[PDB]
C-alpha cells in the first residue's frame, strides 16, 4: 500500500524537517521516527523527563528552543526516506504528521500553471478538479506546491477509503464523498494563500491527470 | 561468436498506410551457418502468417496483404523483413521472427507492431454573452487519433476545463474535444487562450492560441467632473448603438442641452447608453 | 417521465408556463395514449368535444388547463407542447393520480442543497424535486449511465463525477421556501427533503 | 382526419445524399392551415420551417427542405441530408403544426449503408491430421455486417468471426473454412456466397484447395494371366508434382528381360517383386507387385 506523506521536502546536508504539534489534551509523548519494517525510533521528549536520541541518529541530528523541528548536521544518502513526527495525547490518542524526504534531482518546484485565480481577501476561493481524458479514478489529491517543499491539503481513495487528516495550517473545506469530492473551498482567503496549487488523478493502469491552478490575492 | 537476430523492440505503424518489420540475423564474419526457413507468427494465433523456405519460397496467410521484401529463391536467407500492406487496427500485436538455422538452431525475436493515427488540431472561439453560471468560451479539438491526444490549456484567467472523447471517423482512433469553461467578464474579452495538443506522431507539442469574445451591456462612464460639458463613454460588445441623458425626476432641466452622448450645462443627471444585449445607466450628481 | 406531478381533485389545475423565445406559432393541450385544446396567436384558441365544458383558460407566457368538475376517468398523461421558430419542440409532460427531515436563509443570496446518501451502494441515478400539498415538480434530473428542465426558477446543477449531489439556487425570493426532495438510485434507492 | 404520409425505412450510403420523404395527405372534404414544419431526433430541433420565416437549420449545408416554398401550401416537408455518416443513423420525427387539426407527425428509421468489399484466397497446408483453415474469405467495411455462407461437397466447417471495418461504424467479416487436410480434396474448388442489402446479386468467390502430400503410388497392368510383351504402369500423385520415378526390385537390380521406360516397365518374354519409387519435394515413397510367369 502507498504511503502517505503530509510535506514532501528536497535532501540537503542541513536538512530541517519542521513539525508544529497543537497544544491539545493530555500530553503524554511527542516523537520523531522513521517509517519503515524496522524500528527506528531518531528522538523521544517527553513532559517530565525531557528529550532523549537514539543512536545513530544522536550525532547527527539536533534541536533549538509546540514546535519540534528536527534539524540534521551533515545528512547521508541514506536519511532519504518517510519520517514521522508523532503526538501521543488523551484522549485523542496519536497525532502524525509524514514528512517524505526525496533526492535533490527527483524535487521539482518550477511546474508551470494552468489556470491563473485573482481573489480579493476575505471572499471563499473555490477549486474543482474533473476527470478530463481517464474514468474510473481511484485517488484524488490537492498540492500546494512552495519553492523548498509541497504539502497535501486533501486526499480521497474512492476505490478502497483511507485515513487522511491534513498537517496544513489553514482550514480548508472539503469532502471525499460521492458526488463531493471534486470542488475543495479556501474560506476567508488570506494575502499568504497566494502560490500554487496542483491536483493529481490517479487512474487503475497508471494513467495520470495533473491540474495546477495559480492564486494570487491582493 | 554466436549468431544474434538483429530487430527493433517496437514498430510504430500508420493506420492505412503500409510498414515493413525489420528482422535481420547477424553471422560472424567467419561462422559458417545454413538458414532454410524464415518464419512470422502473431502471438496467440495457431499458426505461422508468413513462411520461406529456401527452395519452395513463400506461403502467405494473407498473400495480398504480406510480402518478403529481402527474401528470395538463389540467395542467402539473411534478411527476413516483411511488408505489411494497408495497415489496420487489428494488426497492432506482438509479432515473432523466426530463422530456421543449421547447427546453431532456430533463432526467434519478438517485435511490437504499433498502430498509430496523427491527429489534425483545430481551436475555435465560443462567442458567449454575460451569465451568472460559468459556460465554455473556448474549444480545442484533436480529430482522429490513435491513441486519443492529450490536451491541456495556459491561461491568465481562472477557466476549468471539460474533455469529451467521442470516436473518429476511423475505427480505434478517438475525437477528442476540449472546452475551456470560465465565467463571462468584460476583462477576458479580446484577451488570449493558449492550447496544447501532445501526440507520439507530433515532432513538438502544438500550440493554439485563441482570443475570447464577450457580448456585454455598456459599462457607462461621464468625464468631466461656470460653463462646462460632459462627454458620455461607454464600453461594449457589439458598441454603443445608442446614447442617452435624462435627470433622476425626468426631462432635462432648462439649463441642460445634450445630443447623443455630448452634454452641455449653463449657469441628479443620468446617462442611458443601449446596444443589441440592453441599456445600462449611470448616476452622477450635480 | 413527467415534469410535474399533480393529485386529483373536482377543480384542479396543470400548470404550464413556456419561456419567451423566437415567434410562437401554436401552442397545444393533448392526452398522451386526444386533443383537448389548440391555441393559434393568428387563428385562435379551440377547444375540442367533450373537454368543451370540462375545462377553460385563464389569460403572456403562461397555458394552465383549468378543469370545472373533473370526473375519475381524466386520469393518465397530459401534454402541454409548444411550437416556436426557430427553436421548434418544446413539451412539458404532466401525471395526474388520485415529511421535514433537515431544515434550511436571507433573500437574494446562493442557497446550496447537498443529497448526503447514506447507502454505499454506487448511485448511477438523481433527481431532485420541489414538493407542494398542489404539486410536485421536478427540478433536475442527472443519468450517470446513459434531459431539459421544465421549471420557471434558474437551478444549477453539474452532472460530472464528483459534482452530482451538489444543485445551487441563485438570488432566491420568497416563492422559492419549501420542501425540496432528492431520490437517488442504484437496485436500492434513498430519499432525503429539505425544508425551506 | 388528416394523415402523414412517410416511408417505414429509407435506406442511404455512407458520404452520399439521401431525401427523406414526409407529406400530409388531406381530404377534400377537410380544410388545413399548415404553419410550420419540424424535423428531430428521438427522443432539440434538426429542421424548422415557418409559414412566414422560411427554412432553419440545425447544421450549416447539411440539410434542405426539397419541396417546402414561402408562398406555397405547406404539405411536403421532404428533407435532404447530405454527406451520410454512421452518427446520422437513426429515427427522425417529421411535424406538422395544423389549425385546428393540431399537431401531427411521423417517424422515419434512416438507415446508414455501406458497400462491402469482397476477397477470397487459398491457405496451402499439409497433412495435419487436425482441422485447419485451407480457404478464407473476407468482406471489408460493410454495414450492416455481410453474410457469408460456404458451398463444398467435400464438406469442413466454417469459422466465421468480424472484426470493425476502416471506417468506424464499417464491419469487416472473414470466414475461415476448416477443414481435415487429405490427398483427394486437392485440387478441388470451395464457393463463397457474399450477401449484402448493397448488392444487386449476390457475390461468388471460388477458391481451389491446395494439399503438399508426398507421392501415393500404384501399379497396374498385370491382369495376373503371364505365360512363357507386357507393359506395367506406375500410377503416382503428388503435390508438387513428381521429381523421380525409379524401378528396382527386393533382390536388387531389374533383371534382363525387365525394361525401365520412365514411369511405365516393359516386360519381355520367373519370380520377381517390382518396386516404383516416386519422390517429390516432401519424400519418397514406394509400392510392390508381385510378378509370376
Ligand atoms: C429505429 O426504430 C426502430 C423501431 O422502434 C420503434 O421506434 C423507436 C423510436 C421506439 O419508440 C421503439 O420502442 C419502437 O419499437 C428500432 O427497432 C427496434 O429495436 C429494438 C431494440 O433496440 C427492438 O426491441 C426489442 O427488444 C427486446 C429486448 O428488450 C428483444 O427481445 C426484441 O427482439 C425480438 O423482436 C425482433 C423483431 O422486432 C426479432 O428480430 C427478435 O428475434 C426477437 O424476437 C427487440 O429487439 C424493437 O423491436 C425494434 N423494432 C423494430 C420495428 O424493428 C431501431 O433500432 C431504431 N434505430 C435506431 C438506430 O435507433
Ligand atoms: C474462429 O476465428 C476467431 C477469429 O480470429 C481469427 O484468428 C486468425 C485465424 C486470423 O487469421 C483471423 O482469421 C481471425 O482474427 C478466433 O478467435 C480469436 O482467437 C485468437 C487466438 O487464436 C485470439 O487472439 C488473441 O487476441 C488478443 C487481442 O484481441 C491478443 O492479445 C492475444 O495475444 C491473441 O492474439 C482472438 O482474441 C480471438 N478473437 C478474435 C475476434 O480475433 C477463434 O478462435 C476461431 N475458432 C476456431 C475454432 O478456429
Ligand atoms: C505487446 O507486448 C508488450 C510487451 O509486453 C511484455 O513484454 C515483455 C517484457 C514480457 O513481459 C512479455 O511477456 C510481454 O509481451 C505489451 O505491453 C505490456 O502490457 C502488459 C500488460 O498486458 C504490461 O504489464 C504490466 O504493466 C503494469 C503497468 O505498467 C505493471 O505494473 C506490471 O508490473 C506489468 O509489467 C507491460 O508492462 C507492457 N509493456 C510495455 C513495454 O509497456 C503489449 O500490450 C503487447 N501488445 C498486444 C496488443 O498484445
Ligand atoms: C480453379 O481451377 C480451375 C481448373 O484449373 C480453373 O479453371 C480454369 O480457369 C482458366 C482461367 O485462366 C480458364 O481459362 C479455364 O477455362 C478454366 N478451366 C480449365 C479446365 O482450365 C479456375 O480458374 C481456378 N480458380 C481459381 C480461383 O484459382
Ligand atoms: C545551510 O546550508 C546552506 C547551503 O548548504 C549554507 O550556505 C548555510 O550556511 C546553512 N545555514 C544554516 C543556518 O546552517
Ligand atoms: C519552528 O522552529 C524553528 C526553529 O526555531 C523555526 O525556524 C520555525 O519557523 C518554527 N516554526 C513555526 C511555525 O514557528
Ligand atoms: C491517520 O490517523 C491518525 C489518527 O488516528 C492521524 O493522526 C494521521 O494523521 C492519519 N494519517 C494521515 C496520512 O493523515
Ligand atoms: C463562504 O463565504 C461566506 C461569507 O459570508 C461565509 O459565511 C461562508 O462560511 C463561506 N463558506 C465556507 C464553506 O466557509
Ligand atoms: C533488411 O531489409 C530491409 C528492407 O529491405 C532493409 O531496409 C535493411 O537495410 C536490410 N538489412 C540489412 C542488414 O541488409
Ligand atoms: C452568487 O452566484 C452568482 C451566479 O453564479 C455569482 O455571480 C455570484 O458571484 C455568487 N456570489 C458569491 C458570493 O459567490
Ligand atoms: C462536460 O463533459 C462531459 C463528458 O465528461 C460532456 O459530455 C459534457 O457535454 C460536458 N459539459 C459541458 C457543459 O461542457
Ligand atoms: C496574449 O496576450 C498577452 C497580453 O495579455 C500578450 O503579451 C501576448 O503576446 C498575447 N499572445 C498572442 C499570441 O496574441
Ligand atoms: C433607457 O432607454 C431604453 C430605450 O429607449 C428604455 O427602454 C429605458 O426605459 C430607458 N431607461 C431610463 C432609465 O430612461
Ligand atoms: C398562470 O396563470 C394562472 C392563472 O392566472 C396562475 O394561477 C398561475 O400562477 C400563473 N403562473 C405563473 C407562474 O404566473
Ligand atoms: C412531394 O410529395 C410527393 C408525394 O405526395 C413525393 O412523391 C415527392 O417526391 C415530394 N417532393 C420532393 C421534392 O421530395
Ligand atoms: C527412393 O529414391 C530416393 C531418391 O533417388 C532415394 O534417396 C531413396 O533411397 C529411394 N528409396 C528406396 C527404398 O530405394
Amino acid at each position: 500500500e502507498e504511503v502517505l506523506w503530509h510535506t514532501s521536502v528536497p535532501f540537503a546536508e542541513n536538512m530541517s524537517l519542521e513539525c508544529v504539534y497543537p497544544s491539545m489534551g493530555i500530553l503524554t509523548q511527542v516523537e520523531w521516527f522513521k517509517i519503515g519494517t524496522q524500528q527506528d525510533s531518531i528522538a523521544i521528549f517527553s513532559p517530565t523527563h525531557g528529550m532523549v536520541i537514539r543512536k545513530p541518529y544522536a550525532e547527527r541530528v539536533y534541536f533549538l528552543n509546540n514546535n519540534m523541528t528536527l534539524f540534521f548536521r551533515n545528512a547521508s544518502e541514506d536519511d532519504v526516506g518517510y519520517y514521522s513526527c508523532s503526538l501521543y495525547t488523551y484522549p485523542q490518542g496519536t497525532w502524525q504528521k509524514v514528512i517524505q524526504v526525496v533526492q535533490s534531482d527527483s524535487f521539482e518546484a518550477a511546474v508551470p500553471s494552468n489556470s491563473h485565480i485573482v481573489s480579493e481577501p476575505g471572499k471563499n476561493v473555490t477549486l474543482t478538479c474533473q476527470p478530463q481524458m481517464t474514468w474510473p479514478v481511484q485517488a484524488v489529491r490537492w498540492e500546494k506546491i512552495q519553492p523548498r517543499q509541497i504539502d497535501l491539503l486533501t486526499y480521497c481513495n474512492l476505490v478502497h477509503g483511507r485515513n487522511f487528516t491534513s498537517k496544513f495550517p489553514r482550514q480548508i473545506v472539503s469532502n471525499c464523498s460521492h458526488g463531493r469530492w471534486s470542488v475543495i473551498v479556501i474560506p476567508d482567503v488570506t494575502v499568504s494563500d497566494s502560490g500554487l496549487y496542483r491536483c493529481y488523478l490517479q487512474a487503475s493502469a497508471g494513467e495520470n491527470e495533473t491540474f495546477v491552478m495559480r492564486l494570487t490575492v491582493a | 561468436e554466436d549468431v544474434v537476430v538483429q530487430a527493433p523492440t517496437q514498430v510504430p505503424g500508420f493506420l492505412g498506410d503500409s510498414v515493413t518489420l525489420p528482422c535481420y540475423l547477424q553471422v560472424p564474419n567467419m561462422e559458417v551457418t545454413h538458414v532454410s526457413q524464415l518464419t512470422w507468427a502473431r502471438h496467440g494465433e495457431s499458426g505461422s502468417m508468413a513462411v520461406f523456405h529456401q527452395t519452395q519460397g513463400p506461403s502467405y496467410s494473407e498473400s495480398k496483404r504480406l510480402e518478403f521484401v529481402a527474401a528470395r529463391l538463389g540467395a542467402e536467407l539473411r534478411n527476413a523483413s516483411l511488408r505489411m500492406f494497408g495497415l489496420r487496427v487489428e494488426d497492432e500485436g506482438n509479432y515473432t521472427c523466426l530463422f530456421v538455422t543449421f547447427p546453431q538452431g532456430s533463432r526467434s525475436v519478438d517485435i511490437w507492431l504499433r498502430v498509430l493515427a496523427k491527429p489534425q488540431n483545430t481551436a475555435e472561439v465560443q462567442k458567449v454573452q454575460l451569465t451568472g453560471e460559468p459556460v465554455p468560451m473556448a474549444r480545442c479539438v484533436s480529430t482522429g487519433g490513435r491513441p486519443p491526444a492529450q490536451i491541456t490549456w495556459h491561461s491568465d484567467l481562472g477557466g476549468m476545463p471539460n474533455t469529451s472523447q467521442v470516436p473518429g471517423f476511423l475505427s480505434g482512433t478517438v475525437t477528442v474535444t476540449s472546452l475551456w469553461i470560465l465565467v463571462p467578464s468584460s476583462q477576458v474579452d479580446g484577451k488570449n487562450v493558449t492550447c496544447k495538443v501532445e501526440h507520439e506522431s507530433f515532432e513538438k507539442p502544438q500550440l493554439l492560441t485563441v482570443n475570447l469574445t464577450v457580448y456585454y451591456p455598456p459599462e457607462v462612464s461621464i468625464s468631466g467632473y461656470n460653463e462646462a460639458t460632459l462627454t458620455c463613454d461607454a464600453r461594449s460588445n457589439p458598441e454603443p448603438t445608442g446614447y442617452n441623458w435624462s435627470t433622476t425626476m425626468g426631462p432635462l432641466p432648462p439649463f441642460a442641452v445634450a445630443q447623443g452622448a455630448q452634454l452641455l450645462i449653463r449657469p441628479t443627471l443620468i446617462c442611458n447608453v443601449t446596444n443589441a444585449l440592453g441599456a445600462r445607466q449611470a448616476e452622477l450628481t450635480v
